[PDB]
């Protein structure tokens, strides 16, 4: 009956109803052309959904890349906004060769960005990095600890093992159950 | 220093060049302008306001990155015996 | 219709149990699983009373009226693996309650909690209770230090740990956790900058010197 | 460093306005004599210098007591950036 | 049948009614389309509902972030507005990629700013973080900050361990049920 | 039916209500459309509605932030412009921040202005803070002064701890009846 | 019959229906011309997809080169902007050549860059190697390490054997019975 939420794109929409079934909440997708999707619930159901809203941040943002503040198409380029622009490809493509391992459902990579060693006569810092995953369960996860480590030591000029730190955690318990429809 | 010359100088020259030839039209429009003498009063003024407005934040930095460094000492000498 | 077909699809994950106020108990297993049965109840379709009850939450209940009615009262913890008889782990050693004294216990006990029929009391030992975790602290082989002193111990953990010494760690701690509660030993895991985890000596004129555990740490240039 | 960017602004600031009056009083008299040489067929190539002559200089000459008056404060003031 | 609110738009209608609705009083929300979206109350609890409104601050001011002041689109940027283009956009994917842990809802990082230091011959000084985190209830929340620490080290060049500082929060309790009709 | 106030604003509206509900005198909300809202009260409550306008400076003026003095879409920027622009972007970001801790209902910050640091061969001087904050009446507001000034301490370069201020109080009781309707 | 996507094209569709089977559900691939194609699920089967949608990062983003952000029809390319498109160049050739090997199925290869040497007179370092691959199962896969590191050595100027590292594994377990259409 009541909406909540409208005019959301695809992948804010898919968002909206996967956390809603985690509690226990039915709610309904309807198309509506080229103003974007919408989302809603029945009556009774419709106090407790506002409150998962604020929660959850609702809709999602979308995701930031480091390019995207630094455009192509100015035609000055300053060595700042080069190296920024070669980080953030790096930075993405090596999560993304990440997920062909075995058993990782997601992750995410940082890379630490250095722009100013260059114009002065300071010598270049050392590179550090950071990762974070989500491996399905069943799975020995103290022992998949050092492949991670290994494979992302020499894909860069030096690094140590002090300077990568790689926390993961099992997946989360799963649902796969339907709500049931409130009756009155 | 040819490169770092043209490149430095690349943004003035442009306006004031397109300046010229859109002066140029007008003369082609007003046939008895003389716009090459307005061309020269006209000019000074323009070709230095331009210039004001990057003067203070892309000038001095690039004085300091190309300032020659110690550490390319190695690529331009080396000892015969 | 019934509780038990208002719920999911399976009826392996929750269990209703008969209470003596004439209410219907369920117990959930998680703190996820919770919400799944109280949004029943809140949205209303049901013309009777009822209630979500939890491990996690009416072991910390409990412990309310624990804290006035008994002072000075040494025990664990409250194990409800079989929710109609729960288990009561009270210690021996620390204990000056009689036999007659623990079998009002039994009753007053058995008043604030209306779905159980008795409650067990049994006793356990306080140097079994280190026993296990010390051979626990030494199987992940952690470098720790102890600090005994009357009525309790605690273990602390210092130093610039990696990542694994933290995996292997976090794994264990909530495991004795949910055995014993934080209410006798507890955990000091802290991130401090300092190659040597935890130990400190001191130099003079023969060698080595151990000093005491303390609070100051030497930061490590390295 | 602030301040010899600050120091070159207003020296580069000072040369936009002091040439500013004798350029436009150049330039629109530079066109309106212009427009006159089109609506009246005038083909005389020397003509719009003795208009623009006296046209500056009794700008100048009605300026001179304001002129010098810009210099001598941004001479002064520079000194004391110069020695404390 | 008496507005408080109108003109609104979709995130801050949903988060009037969420706050509202903790404090038993029940809202109807309208939409008037072009115009955004509208929350009318009832009227004995008007009264009431103005006095929440100056203590919450309503409607929320949209979020802002630090490279809104510092547009791509100028013809000119200078090098303290380019490391501030860059240093406000990796604050905000932090954000994103803290929100994949375990248990976290929602969280907040800020990062010290440097100025001064790039143009002189004064050396780069140390850096230094601090993070906020709000945490789901059940938790056991005083081993869960030494997994963000060790994040956070070194996702950068040069931090040490006691610049950065943790405070965290368990979610408040939940609210499932309806506020209720004022009958008269 | 005398008028006192017209052209108002949304915002300028909700506010005058709640300080005319806490004299016990009732207003009424009437909107012109473009021109604004306006509020009206009885005959026999003007005398007393007079002097409660002139004691809170009603009605409010929208508050003023320091960017709004230097717009980003000016043609030439002095590096003096700069970061009076940049602090000021860092306290808006600060006080939406401190928002989501736990019991703070609105807060406040503010950040010394050193600027004129780099005009000599002076290392600049440190940094001083202030902050306000409301919080929900039954916490003990004794413990929560320690933890805000340890989560700012770290958001900079190098503060000390008295250099921060924190200045806090709970907040005052709650107007929730109605005022009541005067007859003649 | 509940829709879950729409607007796909040919190579994210094929991806979508291989995870589902994973989880004893199916799909039908509609096509629809000019926009894309279009998945749709039954009922029952709803709440089951939209829970692996979210966890698999579902749909995949496409895959990122470094030559994408250094595009090739510019006016003018610098140095550093040359050799990051020379290094992207040899990295894609890399792991099409490693294709044609005996027993392996995938493979991607990662590359150190070289940022400084471009505007120092600093001499470059050593240049480090990674790759992932997939072997076919039941291959004595310990052997099979010698091969691919004495391979990837002579491929550069000088690398040494700590500097290449090769994390490996088999490809899991074949998919080859239908579903089965839940019947209700």
């Amino acid at each position: 009956d009541k909406d909540l939420l409208k005019g959301l794109d695809q992948e804010q929409a898919n968002e909206v109803i996967a956390v809603l079934q985690m509690h226990n909440i039915e709610a309904n997708k309807i198309d509506s052309g080229k103003l974007g999707y919408s989302i809603t619930v029945a009556e009774p159901d419709f106090t407790a959904a506002v409150y998962w809203i604020k929660t959850y941040q609702l809709p999602p943002r979308p995701r930031v890349e480091i390019a995207q503040m630094f455009p192509a198409d100015s035609l000055v380029s300053s060595p700042r906004a080069e190296k920024a622009r070669l980080y953030s490809a790096i930075e993405q493509r090596l999560e993304q060769s990440l997920q062909t391992m075995e058993g990782v459902l997601s992750a995410r990579v940082h890379i630490s960005y250095d722009i100013d060693a260059g114009e002065n006569g300071r010598p270049p810092k050392p590179v550090h990095l950071s990762a974070l995953a989500v491996y399905e369960r069943g799975s020995p996860l103290a022992h998949q600890i050092s492949d991670i480590k290994r494979f992302l030591k020499n894909s860069f000029a030096d690094v140590d093992y002090d300077n990568i730190s790689v926390v993961l955690s099992e997946r989360s318990d799963a649902q796969l159950q339907a709500p049931g429809t409130p009756v009155k | 220093v040819a490169q770092n010359a043209l490149v430095l100088a690349s943004p003035v020259v442009l306006v004031l060049l397109l300046s010229e030839v859109f002066l140029g039209l007008l003369s082609r429009f007003a046939p008895q302008m003389n716009a090459f003498a307005i061309s020269l009063t006209v000019k000074s003024g323009i070709a230095v306001l331009i210039m004001l407005l990057y003067f203070s934040p892309v000038l001095p930095d690039n004085v300091l990155r190309l300032s020659f460094q110690a550490t390319g000492l190695s690529s331009w000498f080396y000892e015969r015996g | 219709a019934e509780l038990d077909s208002l719920l999911g699809q399976e009826k392996e994950r929750f269990q209703v149990l008969p209470g003596r106020d004439k209410m219907l108990y369920v117990a959930a297993q998680n703190e996820r699983d919770t919400l799944w049965a109280r949004q029943v109840l809140a949205r209303g379709d049901y013309d009777k009373n009822a209630r979500v009850i939890n491990e996690n939450e009416e072991n910390k209940r409990i412990s309310i009226w624990l804290d006035t009615y008994y002072p000075q009262l040494a025990y664990y913890r409250i194990h409800f693996d079989e929710p109609r008889k729960p288990v009561f782990w009270l210690s021996r050693q620390r204990n000056t309650m009689s036999k007659k004294e623990l079998e009002v216990l039994s009753q007053k006990l058995r008043a604030l909690m209306p779905y159980a029929d008795s409650v067990n009391i049994t006793l356990m030992d306080d140097v079994t209770a280190a026993g296990q975790a010390e051979a626990g602290l030494k199987q992940q082989a952690l470098p720790y230090s102890r600090r005994n002193h009357k009525g309790g111990v605690t273990f602390v953990i210092q130093g610039a740990l990696d990542d694994v010494e933290i995996l292997r760690a976090r794994q264990f701690v909530d495991s004795y956790y949910r055995t014993w509660g934080g209410r006798y030993v507890q955990f000091a895991i802290e991130l401090k900058d300092d190659w040597l985890k935890g130990r400190s000596f001191q130099y003079g004129a023969e060698g080595y010197i151990k000093m005491s555990p303390g609070h100051w740490y030497f930061p490590s240039p390295l | 460093m602030d301040d010899l960017v600050f120091a070159g602004n207003k020296a580069l600031y000072l040369v936009l306005i002091l040439s500013g009056w004798p350029t436009i009083v150049a330039t629109i008299i530079g066109l309106l004599v212009g427009l006159f040489q089109t609506v009246t067929q005038l083909q005389e190539q020397t003509l719009p210098f003795g208009i623009k002559l006296l046209g500056v200089c009794l700008c100048l000459f009605l300026l001179s007591g304001w002129y010098g008056e810009v210099l001598l404060s941004y001479g002064r003031q520079v000194i004391f950036l110069a020695l404390a």
